């Protein structure tokens, strides 16, 4: 009603107004940052796929549980990827509700999660899942390549059985102006579009470069995701 | 106006807000009350509907204030539910008038007073979460609003 | 004169792409090197430094490497890599200080699997100072 | 004048940039830099009661935050520095009495003050 | 009241705000003034933690607007204990009067000069951090704010 | 002022951040109106300048956010044309003043309505794209605006 009130609350909403006008441009710096990192990983994945992808045409005929499915879909595992912040918007109401599909179809009710972020792991509490390790607060100067050692203990887990199916969900930068979720499989290989032709020779074989490519190429997905 | 409240046994404001956001009739439903509104006059789910409704409606305006600078994706999933049903009788209200027909150019629709408290239990209870919110304008009773839901689908 | 382009590539981002009449590598079973014309091939490349030779032999720049692959594409030779670093960059000092420092704590460390970790760090400590050495 | 004429611009535009302290770890190094100065030109504006500067230690004052000789000082000290400084000032140099008389600024005496300056600045604490 | 103020060497300002918390007696530490409150006076060792401590309290007043919309999950490091720290001492500045026995159910306790310098003082190097911030509560003195704590 | 508003033609509002800036006259292109800027009063190419001048100067105001902070480098790549118009046209508007002869040193410059559209006429239309910023700065006719490029 009076004024003594109404002075109040200009000044309470214009103190909102230049931290909220400061996070846009806070913001706004951060996401052109993290948009070359990922950028910058393509040479390696080009290099890495074009490997894999010759693989993939000469093992095509016969088939492998890596480009194709096991048969065995005895246990699966997921990894999770959320802020540790807030006043994101609808973001991590997407990807949480995502992940809610994939728990709830499967064939198998047995489903471990690996989540990064504050956002998933409260979440992860209330839902009731099969209680994992985490990691939030992440550091990014201590390079995000060095906090993916997760991918030792996914293929570690493939080698024994203890998986046989795992999945991210992250939110992929697009552009600018749009981001769109997304739903990968990983260990199940994804077999090129184009087949290739192209000719290699392994020194080690071919059975032992798949076996030290795989490490390092979960390693590269969970780092670009 | 101050004084004249101190003569009335029923009272209907009718707000500018309300009549602006394109709903007639007009009426506030917190701020108008009437001295019969009690379990002795109008029975237990005239009273019991009544006054859950206002809890709601209560609720809705006091987020209200929170929403208008952020939006709806930060108020908790207990809320959520809360202010889509809210929105909803908020509109329910609205009714076509037979005096505002020629202005309307639709059949004002004369509703009973047990037809109304069964679509308002209806809302409250979660059984029209599936009908948009667009279903519910210058309508009357619940069968006619899924039957507006209906028609928007052909 | 006779060159072909070279490119070294981490998860972090792209190295360099320069011009190379030979290049120097170190596989798990022996030292390897690479001329032009060479033929399409692929193979893991063991810890240790790498070494970059330009046309008519302008320079020699000198760099290690802790894993990684190396990829013969049609003219062009990829070098995949996990980790990386100039020669010059890798001080006796700045390395040396952490070798004894977790020595002791080797003792402490109860299980196997962190044991291995702490095994696996000491070769590529180890190795960064035999690189800088010759 | 040639002191004080920018400075008070200079404290509005930090005063604007202050909003985004709390974010400074991303803020870029120019911006950054920007709100160290306006971090320590306002503590040389503090002042205490019953205590007035003359104009030949205001000169001085304001000289030292400009041209950025407390930019690797911390904040916490920059009151406590000037204090100390225009007490050796007085007596040993007396570059105060030479400001005082011109009542001006030009090459030469600036040039003897930056000295006296980096005298005082390598017996600090 | 405006033209009373002039006549007054101490005005000790009483905030419903406060009193609205729950927090007697509800004295404004920002509205408080005294013409004693000087370094000749009460020393420098009273009057520097007597400002350090509105120094405090100003922020804390600044930064409530945005733990109200924001919250506190958007909030700095740095300033995130400066407002912890802030709703200690505001809590700890109640003490049980013994006129208000009949109001508060406790024994009324004074404090002397000494003991409150200390305690306030003991809060801004931050050494209760650990100590929860209703446990200073209508205590008299800092010893009994930390004994609280265990003591439920 | 409502009253005083009933009567008033035009409005000129005079900015100390354009003065601070070093702009001289300041004047605000954006907070000043008036009611001769119509079609019908002044003319089609008139209007149609000045209005494509204040959507492109408003732009760069939008943009002043990022600028101040990140920089022109850290920018989309299609605004940044755009922009770099916008700055020399807000010291285009800069002008040599004949009261300020005495002061400045630079002789003055009177301006007539023509000469001005074709000058910013042509700079949104990009055809002095290749002329520095410093050019514009306190210089009469878009004619002299060039030919202080190449003096400098």
């Amino acid at each position: 009603p009076g004024m003594k009130e109404i002075k109040s609350r200009i000044k309470s909403v214009q103190s909102t107004r230049q931290i909220t006008n400061a996070m846009e441009i806070v913001s706004t710096t951060k996401f052109k940052r993290y948009s070359k990192l990922v950028t910058e990983s393509r040479p390696y994945e080009e290099s890495m796929r074009k490997i894999l992808g010759n693989i993939a045409s000469g093992v095509k005929n016969e088939g492998h549980p890596l480009f194709d499915g096991r048969k065995e879909v005895k246990s699966i595992a997921i990894i999770v990827i959320t802020s540790d912040r807030g006043l994101c918007g609808s973001f991590n109401s997407s990807t949480l509700k995502e992940l809610e599909k994939l728990v709830e179809k499967n064939k198998n009710k047995n489903i471990t999660i690996i989540p990064f972020g504050r956002k998933a792991i409260d979440f992860i509490t209330k839902r009731n899942y099969e209680f994992s390790e985490s990691f939030s607060k992440i550091s990014p100067d201590e390079m995000n390549k060095i906090a993916g050692e997760i991918s030792e203990e996914v293929v570690e887990k493939y080698n024994n059985h203890i998986y046989d199916e795992v999945y991210v969900i992250y939110n992929k930068f697009i552009s600018a102006l749009r981001y769109d979720l997304t739903c990968e499989r990983i260990i199940p290989i994804t077999r090129p579009e184009v087949e290739l032709n192209s000719e290699y020779i392994f020194e080690p074989s071919t059975e032992y470069i798949l076996s030290a490519l795989l490490p390092r190429f979960i390693n590269l997905q969970i780092y670009q995701a | 106006p101050a004084t004249t409240f101190s003569h009335l046994d029923a009272t209907t404001v009718l707000s500018r807000n309300i009549a602006s956001l394109g709903i007639y009739p007009a009426v506030d439903p917190l701020d108008s009350t009437s001295k019969a509104l009690s379990e002795d006059v109008v029975g237990k789910e005239h009273y019991e509907v009544a006054r859950k409704v206002q809890e709601v409606l209560q609720r809705y305006k006091e987020l209200q204030d929170i929403i208008a600078i952020l939006g709806m994706d930060e108020l908790s999933d207990e809320d959520k539910l809360t202010v889509s049903r809210a929105r909803k009788i908020e509109r329910f209200f609205s009714q076509p008038f037979s005096v505002a027909e020629q202005f309307t150019g639709m059949e004002g629709k004369y509703v009973p007073v047990k037809e109304t408290i069964r679509g308002f239990r209806e809302i409250l209870e979660g059984k029209h979460d599936d009908i948009p919110e667009q279903a519910f304008l210058y309508v009357g009773t619940i069968e006619e609003a899924v039957a507006k839901s209906k028609d928007l689908a052909k | 004169m006779p060159s072909f382009d070279v490119s070294v590539v981490t998860q972090v981002k792209k190295i360099l792409e320069q011009e190379a009449g030979y290049l120097r590598l170190r596989t798990s079973e022996g030292d390897i090197g690479i001329l032009p014309n060479h033929a399409p091939f692929v193979a893991e490349l063991s810890m240790g430094k790498m070494e970059i030779e330009s046309p008519n032999k302008d320079r020699r720049d000198i760099y290690f490497l802790s894993g990684g692959f190396l990829e013969i594409s049609d003219n062009q030779a990829t070098v995949i890599a996990d980790e990386v670093f100039p020669i010059e960059k890798i001080d006796v000092e700045s390395e040396q200080a952490l070798v004894e420092n977790l020595k002791k704590e080797l003792e402490k460390v109860s299980t196997e699997e962190e044991k291995r970790k702490l095994q696996k760090k000491i070769k590529i400590s180890l190795a960064k100072i035999d690189a800088k050495n010759n | 004048k040639q002191v004080a004429s920018k400075v008070k611009l200079e404290l509005a535009q930090y005063t604007e940039l202050l909003t985004f302290a709390q974010f400074g770890s991303d803020l870029d190094k120019a911006t950054k830099a920007q709100l160290e100065r306006g971090h320590r030109i306002m503590e040389i504006l503090k002042q205490p009661q019953y205590h007035p500067f003359a104009v030949e230690r205001q000169v001085v004052s304001f000289y030292i935050v400009i041209n950025g000789h407390l930019d690797d000082i911390e904040v916490s000290k920059v009151r406590r520095f000037e204090k100390e400084l225009l007490d050796y000032l007085k007596a040993n140099t007396n570059i105060l009495t030479e400001i005082a008389d011109k009542k001006a600024l030009d090459k030469d005496l600036e040039e003897k003050l930056k000295e006296s300056i980096a005298n005082f600045k390598k017996s600090f604490n």
